[PDB]
């Protein structure tokens, strides 16, 4: 099929051009993390729903 | 009496302008320099007509 | 042409020194590379010594030799098997001069390293542009090397050269090279006035 | 050679005060070393005033564009990260003008009663130094059936405060006449005179905490060295103003990190003579050589108006009388819509505007006047 | 390879340093130099998601 | 993706005793007592038969015309 | 004749002023028909110029290219805010009457501000101190000191809206919106002579002026359009929001001229006021920003006006030149420090262009006969009246035979032709110099070695640029003022920056050093190779084995000057008693016999008297960067072109030592004996064991808070000093261990390349790692790696690393020492950002300083920033390290000239 | 009391009088507003006693000339 | 937690579950995660200072009986997230394994990239070198894939004579480096001739460039379309006539 036997795909090609996805390292979502910021003098606590 | 670096670029650019279009050197030339040769060798045989105004 | 060793050793070509020119060691060894013994030291690579003495040992017996991280082959071990070679445990070879012909007086280090060839080669990066197409809208050199376009002339460029006091180069440079135009102007007002 | 012969030919050398002092000390050191001739010292003389007149500046250098590479281009090599936080942010906060840098530290110098033994610096230093009493509190507790903070206090941290608990009563009974103060040993406990309610009570606790005993406000740390056989207290926080006069510290050497507060209390000129010395002292930290003349051409530049002035859009930059100047650098719309709204005339006499226009700039080649004699006859 | 949604431009001291739980997940060397630097990593040898 | 004919420091033709040693190789005999019977002594020679490794097989197969 | 722009007015536009600037009015919100012909009244219109070849421009007559362009006007329906006057407008709105039209202020007040305007002059704080502090006294004021009129507060809403506080009958406060033509009515009441003491010019800056009734459309020049690859014409952002503007203009003068409702109109003129707010500036707060159909936000002229990539910075302040070129550079040590290496591609392309004179006519004509295929030629003839003619194969032989004075030949890059030689960043003014041109038949840039560090440039893939002046005047100021040789001197710290690196240093000291000596075969080779004027060879030093031996001492002695004498210590001291002997012999007789110095010769003491080194050994201290005595001497009293030609036959002269004599560094450089390995390992267990003691003390509680400090941080401080000790002491054992023979050594301690420290990490240990100044902790919970216990603050679980490079790295150790190497590459690349905003700022605040005709720097309004620069008028160029004049050189070298 | 003249970072601060001044702004060819500018509330002004529109004649310690003079004008705040 | 991990090593429970205890003075919880995006690693489970991997079941996998999910559902070895691991204690070497050690590190050279594996004794050189290498390994020329020919790729790069390093990790035979090699091994001798490798330069032998060697081949592909526009107009492949 002309393919190279060594090709180890996980790609994508969109108009004849291979396109790789990127992980990306987000937040964990629905996930309370929680620290001080020393500027403001606070405690906060934030969360990605 | 001397002569500052820019002053003496400006000199020598002023004199190579001249010599480009027109300006006959008043000195013997090597036959191939270029008009800033000129006018470095010019100022080296201490020739040169353009003085230099300052403020007093 | 920029070649780069395995453990961040990188450079590019000083000299194509054709072989006769070249050292050679004791054993009729001629390098097929040259590099300065500064870098060595200086950056703290030691793993491309030990590549290079892994390299010959491997030459010489024909069996590779194993590189992995912290279950590799062990570097005394390796300078015991080039010792039982017949080779220096150092790596290090009696080597002449390819000029002169005379022994040089320090035995040269020698040995195989893995260096490979970048796509980062001259032919693809030389540009050079004297006049052609310019923008459409400032009327100044292209972008980039495609389209013939020219070498952008920084604001630092411009800086360093007020610094050095040349006032006419920066103006041959910055005007008399890019933009150069003329325009009509109203003395009364200070418009920019219409020529029909 | 006699010494007045050297003395009267030093002096009429044509060279300046400070060269002229330092070569009359020099030749008289080498005079007894070598027996120098009077022709020998004309001769080093003429040389002096030879180098003298080649080491003068030419005019029409561009001195600040100098300047500002030189000090700009070793910022490319330094090191980023008590607590000095010295290096590039030291002289980005030196060269913004900041009111407030980070980690203030102040150098503190004593008198000859206080500089000599221990005993007196320390007591010195624990009257600058700012206690308070959270600080000297070990365990935080507030209980219902008073209603009010039980004080208790680790007595190790009272032998370094140098005060009793008593007179530490005494700070807070004037202070505080809507509250009842006392002490049992070593345990500090309040009395409400009419409270009822928690809302006030929250309102009023952290008024004890944040009221100082004893020192300066706004000092943290304090620490104590022995630099030349004498004792130098660099505390953190700047209150130069309070530090000044205190009865026991010598107000002639003392200096802070604020440069604000110096232009505020010892001068403008000081306040440069600080830029100059804290920029040099940040350069010599990370090993990078710079002339003294760039850093003082820049801290001239920097107090021109009497006040201290950063290097941004608020600063020099702001101050500029050339609009295009102010436009090319920082925010160009409102700056040029403010021109507008002004009616500004920009004269073009400075550089960067007649490199926006294309006429050539005011500086080295660029102020050369030149005149021609029109018959040339080679 | 992995990405991180924060800006190229910001200095993130303690993002882009390595980090004691990139042990056996994020390659510790293999990262790219100027901006990219710590903000885009590579998967370790043995990591699995 | 081949052999080199000749090796890359000296010039010494290798090219012809390749698929000798590639075979004697693959029996599981010693590669360096098989570059030795082979005449290959200089160990830059030896570097250019041992490290090479074929690829032209793969390439082949991928018709281009 | 020729006139320039002496000076700039700035104001703002008149509606008449527009009216009467506008070749056309625009109504048909479209740009071209399908055919793709240009609309009668749309913005593509003809009138305002043209941008496709084939049309010409209606109001001037010019084809594409050479039309400047015509601005348009617009008639708006109803007046619009002007988003960027807005804030200043409500000022306007909080300091004149609402009926009377005068400012709020006093007459007395009125004239008093005049005087203190009249008085100050034209500093522009005072000037806007002034401005606040007379708005401010005029918005506290709600009765109008001439009419009596009461007056309203007035709030301002980001971006265009205005607020009114009134009062109904019945005492409530209400907000009334301000319409613009409302504000328009009450700025046209304000006189010219309030508006100075607004800050408005009255001929320049009227008020009413500030909101927009007339809308200046751009010429169809400054926003071109293209045609795409695909056949579809790309209109410009710019082009899209007047679309948007017209579309809704038109809409609603439709709807006033139909008799609207007030609802239709007052929705109508917000979205007008949106859309020209925009338009001014699409990133104004408060308001959503303009998009394409795709989703892409426009940027307007406010965008293209500021930002890095605005007009003003990426045209205007730095912009692409011409004639320039860029390639990789590559060592040549062959070729002067006044010389690059030019390929004959780049020669071939890059033009300089000379005028045909009474000298060089027959050059000149030699290379417009040889053509742009043959080297040395030219690409293009331009004759006296100004016609350029490109020279091809055909009129290459006609265009010679009409070469005559006076016309300009663009002949090929040649030898000797001045030219930039530029490296990115420009850090500092060094970072540009005028080389000579070297052509050469490869493909890469060539730059000498000692011109690399004021370049900041190695040879691993470096890019540089070349620029080649074209006018005289250039050319003479790259000769005379940025010549490489005339910047030796770095001016930020008065030492030398072109200086000799590496294996310049390290060849000599392997000249210089003692027991140093070479045949007459290699003598005779080396001068030749350094291009040195040596008729006939020294007097050999010694005779070994019957044959002649020349010292290096001997060799080098050859560069220096012959009136030279210069004592000083290099870093190989070690031995400060030999140094001494010699300070001391030196300054009792201050001439001392050259037996007697060569008795006592110490290769840690330079020692060079009349030209002759009769001690010491060269390092990075005779004619290294930022430490070269010699060559800082030898630039400041013989000149430059002197100081040149020592460098360059210097740096061939070490070149030709360390190629033949055999320099290399090898696996056994940082080999070290049982013994020293021993040792180590002893420091190692003498480390751990004090940090695990202080460990103990600390949980027990006998350790000591540090003052000011609690019990951690201590702590920590307390293990990081005695793991830097601990290196301390390996390294002291390692220096001990490795002897002077050593290549790796000898590059060390020369100041060559490498440090110390650099081999002592490859024998001894790597040291602590640390982050951010402290030891490691980003990790899990009390510890960094799960290889150790919870909570254990050992140094081998904290980042200390035990074996060096060459015993190799555990991986805890390996993971450690990527950490260190990650925060090291993290620091450099956020360094880098700040560094160079910090310039530029320092550049923009310092741009236009200079020194005057009598010594004093001052501002180009006047202001005498420095009476004297630097308070003696002294160059630190030209600054004796940081001092005025050497006091001490001076005497010693004239004492020494007139004793010899 | 303290003297402000007495600490090592202040510079000695003189009163110029009239003629001075028309001396200094003849020198370098200057007029009365292109002066360095120091504020009438700075302390050295304070201690001198001056008032808006004197010139302050500053000697400084010169780290490149040893004594540095350098002049400011006495401006409101 | 003892149960839910000692099913997961049972096998009644897949292996994305992870579970975890914080056990402080003052709070007390377990988490448990079996959700997306949890980058985990394989250790070797010990207990009593045995580890659960024998030579039977490196047998075992060896002659191919046992594969990696077999390893993983007898729970020998299994995946640890960066919660889980908080509460384990992993040994480095199979020899220093304790009675305390709760795992076993199967591969300390395996926390290393791809690109990462390629450099030979990479703790033998310096975190910055180490990262140079890295990075510079994606940017060698070399026979990548072996349809490069009928690849349309826009640029591409092929080396002539493509060498498998002498000096290579063992973990590059099984990526696929050695199939797939991008340089060659060059006999490199340190020593300073002429100045010419000063500043990174190096000198190349004349010889061994014209015998073959680092010889490469660059492939840029151009594309033309025959486009069609409105009204029937389109693009025609054909030599333009000189009129024009
Ligand atoms: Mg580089
Ligand atoms: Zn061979
Ligand atoms: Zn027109
Ligand atoms: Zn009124």
């Amino acid at each position: 099929l002309g393919e190279d036997p060594k090709d180890p795909g996980g790609y994508f090609i969109i108009n004849g051009s291979e396109r790789v996805i990127v992980s990306i390292e987000d937040l964990a979502p629905n996930k309370t993390l929680v620290e001080r910021d020393e500027r403001q003098n606070k405690v906060v606590a934030k969360v990605f729903s | 009496f001397r002569y500052t670096r820019f002053e003496k670029a400006r000199i020598i650019g002023a004199r190579a302008l001249q010599i480009a279009m027109g300006a006959p050197v008043l000195i013997d030339v090597p036959e191939g320099i270029t008009p800033l040769q000129a006018a470095l060798l010019e100022f080296e045989k201490g020739v040169i007509p353009i003085t230099v105004i300052r403020p007093s | 042409d920029k070649f780069a060793s395995r453990h961040g050793q990188k450079g590019v070509i000083g000299l194509i020194v054709p072989q006769e020119d070249m050292p050679w060691t004791e054993s009729g060894i001629v390098p097929d590379l040259i590099v300065n013994p500064h870098g060595i030291p200086s950056r703290m690579t030691v793993g491309q010594l030990i590549e290079a003495i892994g390299g010959k040992v491997a030459s010489l017996t024909g069996r590779r030799v194993d590189g992995t991280a912290f279950i590799g082959e062990p570097e005394e071990k390796l300078r015991k098997e080039l010792e039982e070679l017949g080779f220096k445990h150092s790596g290090r070879e009696i080597m002449y001069d390819g000029i002169t012909g005379r022994r040089l007086e320090a035995d040269i280090f020698i040995g195989v390293i893995y260096y490979q060839r970048l796509h980062h080669m001259v032919a693809d990066k030389m540009h050079a542009r004297s006049r052609g197409p310019v923008q459409v809208l400032t009327k100044q050199p292209t972008e980039g090397r495609a389209r013939e376009g020219g070498l952008r002339f920084g604001e630092m460029e411009r800086d360093v050269l007020i610094g050095h006091g040349a006032a006419m180069l920066l103006i041959e440079r910055l005007l008399e090279e890019s933009d150069k135009t003329e325009v009509w102007v109203c003395e009364s007002c200070g418009h920019l006035a219409l020529e029909d | 050679v006699a010494e007045k012969t050297i003395k009267s030919m030093v002096s009429k050398a044509e060279l300046p005060d400070n060269i002229k002092e330092e070569l009359y000390a020099k030749l008289i050191e080498y005079n007894e070393k070598y027996k120098l001739k009077k022709d020998e010292i004309q001769a080093i003389i003429d040389e002096t005033v030879r180098e003298y007149q080649k080491a003068l500046i030419e005019p029409g250098e561009a001195v600040g564009t100098v300047a500002a590479q030189s000090i700009g281009e070793p910022s490319t090599q330094m090191t980023l990260n008590i607590n000095v936080t010295l290096g590039l942010p030291r002289i980005i906060e030196i060269v913004d003008a900041r009111k407030n840098p980070s980690t203030p530290i102040m150098t503190v110098y004593l008198d000859e009663e206080h500089r000599y033994d221990r005993d007196k610096a320390l007591e010195v230093a624990r009257r600058i130094e700012g206690t308070t009493l959270e600080n000297l509190a070990r365990e935080e507790t507030i209980d219902i059936l008073n209603m009010e903070y039980v004080v208790e206090i680790d007595p190790e941290r009272l032998e370094k405060a140098g005060l009793d608990m008593e007179k530490v009563v005494r700070k807070l009974t004037g202070s505080f006449k809507s509250a009842e103060f006392e002490a049992e040993g070593y345990t500090l406990v309040v009395r409400p005179k009419k409270v009822t309610k928690l809302s006030d009570l929250r309102k009023i606790a952290e008024k004890v905490k944040k009221h100082r005993l004893k020192g300066l406000s706004g000092v943290g740390k304090t620490i104590i060295r022995k630099e030349g056989d004498e004792y130098v207290i660099y505390t953190e926080g700047s209150n130069f103003k309070q530090v000044l006069k205190v009865p026991g510290v010598d107000p002639t050497r003392t200096r802070t990190n604020n440069i604000w507060e110096i232009a505020e209390v010892l001068g403008i000129e000081a306040a440069r003579n600080a830029i100059i010395d804290e920029i040099v002292s940040t350069m010599r930290e990370q090993g990078l050589e710079v002339d003294v003349r760039h850093i003082m051409l820049v801290a001239d530049m920097m107090t021109l108006d009497g006040v201290i002035r950063p290097i941004g859009r608020h600063g020099i930059v702001g101050e500029k009388a050339s609009v295009l100047a102010r436009a090319a650098f920082e925010i160009t719309t409102q700056h040029l819509f403010a021109a507008a709204e002004r009616g500004e005339v920009d004269p073009l006499n400075g550089v960067v505007e007649n490199v926006l226009i294309g006429q050539p700039v005011p500086v080295g080649t660029g102020i050369v006047k030149l005149a021609m004699s029109l018959p040339l006859r080679p | 390879r992995v990405t991180s949604p924060l800006s190229r431009d910001q200095p993130h001291f303690e993002a882009r340093d390595l980090h004691g739980t990139h042990w056996g997940r994020i390659c510790p060397t293999e990262t790219p130099e100027g901006p990219n630097c710590g903000l885009v990593k590579n998967l370790a040898l043995m990591s699995q998601i | 993706m081949i052999v080199p004919v000749r090796c890359f420091t000296c010039g010494k033709v290798l090219a012809d005793k390749y698929y000798e040693f590639k075979k004697r190789v693959e029996a599981g005999e010693d590669p360096g007592k098989v570059l030795d019977d082979l005449g290959v002594e200089r160990y830059c020679c030896r570097r250019t038969l041992l490290s090479h490794v074929e690829l032209i097989d793969q390439v082949m197969v991928y018709k281009v015309y | 004749m020729k006139k320039v722009i002496g000076s700039i007015e700035f104001g703002i536009l008149s509606p008449q002023e527009i009216r009467k600037m506008s070749a056309a009015e625009i109504t048909v919100p479209d740009t071209y028909d399908d055919d793709g012909y240009p609309i009668e009244g749309g913005l593509m219109d003809k009138r305002l110029g043209v941008i496709d070849p084939g049309l010409r421009c209606e109001t001037c007559g010019a084809r594409a290219g050479e039309c400047p362009g015509h601005f348009g006007h617009i008639e708006l329906a109803r007046p619009v805010i002007h988003v960027g006057f807005a804030k200043t407008i409500h000022r306007v709105l909080e300091s004149t009457c609402r009926e009377c039209g005068r400012i709020k202020l006093t007459d007395e007040e009125i004239e008093e501000y005049m005087q203190k305007f009249e008085v100050m002059g034209d500093r522009k704080g005072a000037v806007d101190k002034l401005i606040k502090e007379i708005h401010k006294k005029a918005k506290e004021r709600m009765v109008c000191p001439h009419c009596g009129a009461p007056q309203f507060p007035i709030k301002f809403e980001r971006p265009t809206i205005y607020w009114e506080l009134r009062k109904d009958e019945e005492g409530n406060e209400y907000k009334h919106r301000m319409m613009p033509s409302e504000v328009r009515d009450r700025l046209e009441k304000i006189p010219d002579k309030d508006l100075p003491l607004l800050g408005l010019h009255p001929e320049k800056s009227r008020p009413e002026w500030m909101v927009l009734t007339v809308l200046p459309v751009p010429p169809v020049t400054m926003r071109p359009s293209i045609t795409l690859e695909s056949g579809i014409r790309a209109e410009d952002d710019l082009t899209h929001k007047l679309v948007d503007i017209i579309r809704i203009n038109n809409r609603l003068k439709s709807n006033i001229e139909a008799g609207a409702p007030q609802l239709i109109i007052e929705d109508l003129w917000d979205l007008l006021q949106y859309h020209v707010t925009t338009y001014i500036n699409n990133e104004t707060s408060g308001v959503p920003p303009a998009k394409h159909k795709s989703g892409r936000p426009l940027k307007t002229l406010a965008q293209r006006l500021k930002g890095k990539e605005g007009r003003f910075r990426g045209n205007l302040s730095g912009k692409r030149v011409n004639f320039s070129a860029r390639t990789v550079i590559s060592p040549d040590p062959m070729i002067s420090i006044n010389e690059v290496g030019v390929p004959l591609a780049v020669a071939m392309e890059l033009t300089v262009p000379e005028k045909v004179t009474e000298f060089n006519y027959e050059k000149l004509k030699q290379r417009v006969l040889n053509g742009p295929e043959k080297y040395p030629g030219a690409n293009y003839v331009i004759d006296p009246e100004g016609r350029r003619i490109r020279l091809m194969e055909s009129n290459r032989e006609l265009i010679a035979e009409k070469l005559d004075i006076g016309w300009t030949v663009e002949r090929h890059l040649e030898d000797g032709d001045v030219v930039l030689f530029n490296r990115q960043p420009s850090l500092h003014r060094m970072s540009i110099m005028a080389h000579r041109v070297r052509v050469m038949p490869y493909r890469t840039f060539r730059l000498n070695l000692p011109v690399c560090p004021p370049y900041n440039a190695d040879f691993d893939g470096d890019e540089m640029n070349l620029h080649v002046p074209q006018t005289e005047e250039a050319q003479a100021e790259a000769k005379i003022l940025m010549e490489v040789q005339n910047h030796i001197i770095s001016p930020r710290y008065g030492g030398p920056l072109i200086a000799g690196i590496q294996d310049h240093i390290s060849g000599g000291y392997l000249l210089t050093r003692e027991g140093a000596y070479f045949t007459r075969y290699e003598v005779e080779q080396m001068l030749m190779f350094a291009g040195m004027d040596v008729n006939e060879l020294p007097e050999p030093d010694k005779y070994e084995n019957g044959e002649p031996l020349w010292s290096g001492k001997t060799i080098f002695s050859l560069l220096l000057p012959d009136d030279l004498t210069i004592w000083y210590r290099n870093k190989l001291c070690d031995e400060p008693e030999r140094c001494e002997a010699l300070e001391k012999l030196i300054e009792e007789k201050l001439i001392p016999d050259p037996e007697e110095v060569r008795k006592l010769a110490y290769d840690g003491f330079v020692y060079i008297q009349n030209g002759k080194l009769l001690s010491g050994a060269v390092d990075k201290k005779a004619y290294g960067r930022e430490d070269g005595k010699l060559l800082d001497i030898i630039v400041r009293e013989y000149g430059v072109e002197r100081a040149r030609q020592f460098l360059d036959q210097v740096t061939k002269l070490t070149i030709w030592v360390i190629t033949h004599k055999g320099f290399t560094t090898a696996i056994d450089d940082e080999d070290l004996p049982q013994e020293a390995i021993d040792r180590i390992h002893e420091i190692i267990r003498e480390a751990e064991e004090k940090v695990q003691r202080l460990i103990e003390a600390y949980k027990r509680g006998e350790l000591e808070p540090l003052p000011g400090k609690t019990l951690e941080e201590t702590l920590e401080s307390k293990i990081m000093a005695v793991l830097a000790e601990a290196r301390d002491n390996a390294g002291k054992v390692a220096e001990r261990y490795l002897g002077m023979n050593n290549h790796a050594v000898i590059m060390a301690k020369t100041g060559a390349r490498g440090k110390i420290l650099n081999i002592t990490q490859m024998a001894a240990m790597l040291g602590q790692q640390s982050i951010r100044g402290k030891r490691l902790y980003r990790g899990y919970r009390g510890r960094v790696l799960t290889h150790f216990k919870p909570g254990d603050l050992g140094a081998r679980a904290r980042g200390f690393v035990t074996n060096s490079y060459k015993s190799g790295l555990t991986p805890q150790e390996y993971f450690f020492h990527a950490m260190g190497g990650r925060e090291g590459l993290v620091d450099t690349a956020v360094r880098t950002a700040q560094s160079g905003y910090m310039q530029r700022r320092l550049i923009n605040a310092l741009q236009d300083l200079k020194v005057d005709y009598d010594g004093t720097v001052r501002d180009p309004t006047g202001i005498i920033v420095q009476f004297k620069y630097g308070e003696d008028g002294v160059d630190p160029m030209k600054s004796w390290q940081g001092k005025t004049v050497d006091v001490d050189r001076v005497i010693v070298r004239t004492l020494l000239k007139m004793r010899g | 009391e303290f003297n402000i003249f007495d600490h090592v970072l202040v510079p000695e601060h003189r009163i110029l009088s009239e003629e001075e001044k028309e001396e200094l702004l003849k020198k370098y060819r200057i007029r009365i507003s292109q002066l360095p500018q120091i504020k009438a509330s700075d302390p050295a002004v304070v201690a001198l006693g001056a008032k808006p529109g004197d010139v302050i004649e500053i000697k400084r310690k010169s780290p490149t000339a040893g004594y540095y003079y350098y002049y400011r004008l006495v401006v409101e705040d | 937690v003892e149960r839910i991990r000692a099913d997961r090593r049972a096998g009644k429970i897949s292996d994305v579950i992870n579970v975890a205890l914080y056990e402080d003075e003052e709070v007390k919880e377990v988490y448990i995660n079996s959700d997306d995006g949890r980058v985990r690693r394989p250790l070797i489970v010990v207990e009593n200072g045995k580890p659960k991997l024998t030579r039977e079941h490196v047998e075992g996998i060896k002659n191919g009986t046992l594969t990696w999910s077999d390893l993983i559902r007898m729970g020998v070895i299994e995946y640890l997230d960066a919660e889980e691991e908080e509460n384990a204690y992993v040994a480095t070497w199979p020899w220093e394994v304790t009675e305390e050690h709760t795992h076993l590190e199967l591969m300390p050279a395996a926390i290393l990239g791809i690109p990462a594996s390629l450099v030979p004794y990479p703790e033998h050189n310096a975190a910055p070198r180490n990262t140079y290498g890295a990075g510079m390994a994606k940017q060698s020329l070399g026979l990548g894939w072996a349809n490069f020919r009928i690849r349309v790729d826009t640029r591409g790069h092929l080396m002539h004579y493509p060498q498998v390093p002498l000096v290579n990790s063992r973990i590059m035979k099984a990526v696929g480096f050695e199939d797939r090699p991008a340089g060659q091994n060059f006999v490199v001798a340190v020593l300073s001739y002429h100045g010419y490798n000063m500043e990174d330069a190096v000198i190349i032998n004349k010889a061994s460039i014209e015998r073959g060697l680092a010889r490469s081949t660059f492939f840029r592909t151009y594309e033309a379309e025959e486009k069609r526009y409105l009204g029937g107009q389109k693009d025609n492949f054909e030599v333009p006539s000189p009129n024009i």
